[PDB]
């Protein structure tokens, strides 16, 4: 399928959109081998611990 | 934290660029903060330069902060050099009191006198072992020395500045270190083309440490007949 | 000194578990980790249950418990006994570094069964009229739980203002209490009327009871 | 063992000044912040006063401040409040109390209470008045009845009946206190409607802050 | 502590006392999961995410 | 209940720009974002205006907008509409243990021209005096704006507790209203004076209008 | 669509007990809050009570604190006010309402309204008295006659003039509540002031709940 992750980062909603081994700007370029999201409601102090 | 800057760091307790240690800290605000401030505790607000790693500084005369003289207690440009923190319970976090420890380390020299709580196991001889005497780690073959230690040694060396002695903690007997043997393992074939037979030998190693088996100077080989 | 607001009484049978819910403001209960509850038994000074929200002290009970949410915190009780039937006020450090408690909560644990008052109404003494003033005593004895209320009507009329009540401390024998209620007037407003009465309203009443008499058949 | 023992409440006349005294044993007073806290008759808390660990620093309610004052002897272990100015509204239980390893700003420890009576009200006798049986203080075979005891001041009186040769179903209430600034109680027993007339009974009332003393008997009304 | 992507959905009753545990109970034993108190009026920082 | 604190009513001709505003406690509307308003037309359930501060629910029209500043909220109604005559309430949590709304700001849209009323007074009839009571009322007719005002005097002194009143819907064809004004009294409270009246206070009034007689001619 | 409707609403003694019920559809009713709202006739909204979205938790105002108690059923999607201890100033319009995805602490949907009036007044018929036209209700060639319908409890009546052969003019008011706890009502209606004594005039009042109809002529009176 086709991910478009301007979609996501363009997006007003997140208070949070922090990426480790690639830029965020660049996900729109990118291909993927495979995609896992995994998804969870958490306090927000400990959306720092993940 | 080792390298850090600041009034804390310049003037009243200074880490080592290298420091080998934990840093442990709480807060003690139920211990420390009083109700209209704990002035118990003051810290250097000036120096005359920045103190070493681990010096102390119990001075109290007054310091000077411009061009002219302070002969005498006070003025303008000098100063009383200890202020004290006001510790009230009604401070935000940060602006309350931390109890902290710095525990610092040093490794070997002498032998160790701190230790962590593990046991030590029994001691085997003639055999390719791990050890670990102190926390001095390794791997060899442990063998009676016949070195003539003088009472206060630990420890002996090479000509190359390794170990190849130790002495236990537990009995005071001297152990002689040797590399558990090594070498390279080389494939002796008339070719493929002619025959899949081999021969393959040990360079450098004895053929006890390993159809046909013989110990040339080269190593032990085995395949071979001789 | 801005009370924090706290429930007037709370109730609950032994073995269960129950809450009272202090509150405060940013400056205070919002503004630190401080909230501390004390407990009062009667006639006696108070001591500290809870502290920092929700430590304990040493040998205080692990049945006490502590909370708190925006400008509201919270004493929990789990598994009441009679020893829990006390005052139990909330207490807050301020940003003005002023001390503020709160207006008390009385925990009435629900020990023994409901019993109904023995109401009974006394007229002023003819020695008490000879004196120029005239008292009206309603008594209401020996009942269960403690909460209790006495109208005072006079020719039918509504009184309020006028009157006084006290109560006894819980009986010993059978956990009982006892209420007496006053009216009084001059000798001159006591001649004004004809007719006296208290009416009594209590949880073991079905409907309230009256009693009541004349001026001229006394 | 830690305690907080108090000295100086009693009867005092507004616009007046009393000192209170509260010594400290058991913990390093000196280390430690050292609070007064006050409790009106059947009413709430309310925090008064705090001095900290060396006396440096004061802090006041609003209800005293301009009038009170803290201060303390940290040789002797002694905490005292000067109040000047007396209020009828200072009159309360005042209890001290202090910090520990807790938090210095916690009432961890508390003294007994003792009682300030802020009164412009003479030392005066009790008025005492049957409250005498009838058919509207009779139900289901048993009767109620009692003495009021009124208008005295200051607290307390004490009751007994039949010089105390009966106590079964006697019930004394706690004091009331009058618009006149005077206090006032009732005293009540339950007995047998039959032992009306053919039993007497009297309340014996005592008010040592007079040296009064009454016995009143009861006999019944036609109510 | 879990490995990297490990999920743990067990319920059996945590050992934090010497002592032998059962069903839902024991001295220094306890569920092993506890619930976040999402009220509104919570201050962000709790509020859920 | 806490109630916000709100204007009476406000005003403004279609397509202009008005702000109704709502001051609550630091704990209300001081505090949390969760300020709601809400309008009702007369006699039917509310609809939700704005949800948290400034937030529109589906179906709300975008001349509907609202802020917050310290302890004071605000619902601005852009581009006035006939539809937009409803009552206004703003609302929020003190904290998860109570709601609170506010006093309920009426909006009116100005459509039409002022209208002064028609006014009269009724002295009291003679077969209510026949039965004990004397109720005198005076009466306001087909005026606009809806806020007219009436004050009750007896020997010229002004009356309170004895009167009530009553107004009409928005009238259907001309869109004025009517007010009944009513002092009631007993036959007793009619002997007790000598002369009554009514004076009426509205927006189509230069001053005042007064109606009144002496009991001697009625 | 969303819905919320309502029963139990009602005429209903003082010290009595009365239950609201409510019903919902179009929505997963177990996922939200349910509130009770109340509005006496004429006054602002009151929030009376709010029930978690699994009936666990329950909270309320302190005029309906102990007197009333919410509760629901996720299985009947039915929100309750059990009403006890009813008092006249209970006498409102009873909402119920929800959160919803927008905010559990919004009151985002809201059921049609139940009229609850506490009352301790007997059904009874009005008295009618004639508005009687004088000098004083009379200005710029026009007077002002009437009847006042007074003294009658529940609501409605309903009112005509010349058995409705009158209908220029014509003005009747909503009722009001008077202080003996019965409603009362003007009619009234404006003529030309030479139209006195030379025309009839008379007002028709009927009440359902009493079965009750008046026929009244109107008068002048010479003030």
């Amino acid at each position: 399928c086709v991910a478009d992750y301007s979609v996501l980062y363009n997006s007003a909603s997140f208070s949070t959109f922090k990426c480790y081994g690639v830029s965020p700007t660049k996900l729109n370029d990118l291909c993927f081998t495979n995609v896992y999201a995994d998804s969870f409601v958490i306090r927000g102090d400990e959306v720092r611990q993940i | 934290a080792p390298g850090q800057t600041g009034k804390i760091a310049d003037y009243n307790y200074k880490l080592p660029d290298d420091f080998t240690g934990c840093v442990i800290a709480w807060n003690s605000n139920n211990l420390d903060s009083k109700v209209g401030g704990n002035y118990n505790y003051r810290y250097r607000l000036f120096r005359k330069s920045n103190l070493k790693p681990f010096e102390r500084d119990i001075s109290t005369e007054i310091y000077q902060a411009g061009s002219k003289p302070c002969n005498g207690v006070e003025g303008f440009n000098c100063y009383f050099p200890l202020q004290s923190y006001g510790f009230q319970p009604t401070n935000g976090v940060g602006y309350q009191p931390y109890r902290v420890v710095v525990l610092s380390f040093e490794l070997l020299h002498a032998p160790a006198t701190v230790c962590g709580p593990k046991k030590s196991t029994n001691l085997v001889k003639n055999k390719c072992v791990n050890f670990n005497f102190n926390g001095l780690t390794g791997t060899g073959v442990l063998t009676e020395s016949n070195k003539k230690f003088l009472p206060f040694q630990q420890f002996g060396r090479d000509i190359a500045d390794t170990t190849d002695a130790v002495r236990d903690p537990q009995t005071l007997e001297i152990l002689d270190i040797t590399p558990c043997s090594f070498g390279g393992v080389s494939v002796i074939t008339p070719g493929t083309n002619t025959s899949n037979q081999v021969a393959v030998l040990y360079q450098g190693v004895n053929c006890t440490e390993v159809s046909n088996v013989f110990q040339t100077r080269a190593g032990c080989l085995i395949g071979a007949e001789h | 000194q801005s009370a924090l607001t706290q429930p007037a009484s709370v109730s609950g049978s032994p073995g269960q578990s129950i809450t009272i819910s202090c509150t405060g403001t940013s400056s205070d209960v919002g503004g630190y980790n401080y909230v501390s509850w004390y407990q009062q038994h009667p006639g006696k000074a108070p001591k500290l249950m809870i502290y920092d929200v929700s430590k304990r002290p040493s040998g205080v009970s692990n049945r006490f418990s502590g909370s708190k949410s925006g400008n509201t915190a919270s004493l929990t009780i789990s598994g009441l006994q009679s020893e829990d039937e006390a005052d139990y006020y909330c207490n807050s450090l301020t940003s003005i570094s002023t001390w503020v408690f709160g207006g008390g909560t009385k925990l009435t644990v629900l020990g023994r069964t409901v019993a109904a008052p023995s109401v009974f109404i006394f007229p002023p003494s003819d020695e008490q009229l000879k004196s120029g003033t005239a008292s009206v005593v309603c008594l209401l004895n020996n009942f269960y739980p403690r909460e209790a209320k006495v109208q005072w009507k006079v020719d039918n009329a509504l009184q309020s203002g006028n009157s006084q009540e006290s109560v006894t401390e819980q009986d010993s024998k059978d956990s009982t209490y006892s209420l007496s209620s006053t009216l009084t007037l001059s000798k001159a407003d006591y001649e004004k009327h004809k007719v006296y009465a208290c009416e009594v309203t209590h949880q073991g009443l079905s409907s309230p009871v009256t009693k009541s008499f004349n001026r001229g058949e006394c | 063992q830690v305690q907080l023992v108090e000295s100086g409440g009693g009867v005092v006349q507004p616009g007046r000044s009393l000192r209170l005294s509260c010594a400290a044993s058991g913990f390093t007073f000196s280390n430690y912040a050292m609070y007064w806290v006050r409790q009106a008759p059947g009413k709430g808390l309310e925090w008064v006063a705090v001095i900290s660990y060396d006396g440096s620093n004061k802090y006041y309610a609003d209800s005293v401040k301009g009038r009170f004052t803290i201060s303390r002897d940290n040789s002797k272990n002694t905490l005292y409040l000067q109040m000047n100015s007396l209020r009828t509204e200072d009159t309360a239980v005042y209890y001290c109390a202090s910090g520990s390893d807790y938090g210095d700003y916690l009432l961890v420890y508390w003294g007994q209470g003792t009682l300030v009576t802020v009164s412009s009200a003479s030392t005066k006798g009790p008025s005492v008045f049957p409250l005498a049986p009838s058919s509207k203080s009779t139900s289901g075979g048993t009767a109620a009845l009692g003495c009021l005891v009124k208008d005295y001041f200051p607290e307390p009186v004490t009751v007994s009946w039949n010089s105390g040769a009966l106590t079964s179903g006697v019930h004394t209430f706690p004091a009331v206190l009058q618009s006149s600034g005077l206090y006032s109680l009732s005293s009540v027993v339950t007995v047998p409607s039959s032992s009306l007339g053919t039993q007497t009974y009297i309340c014996n009332v005592n008010h040592k802050p007079s040296n009064t003393k009454v016995d009143k008997k009861v006999e019944p009304k036609s109510c």
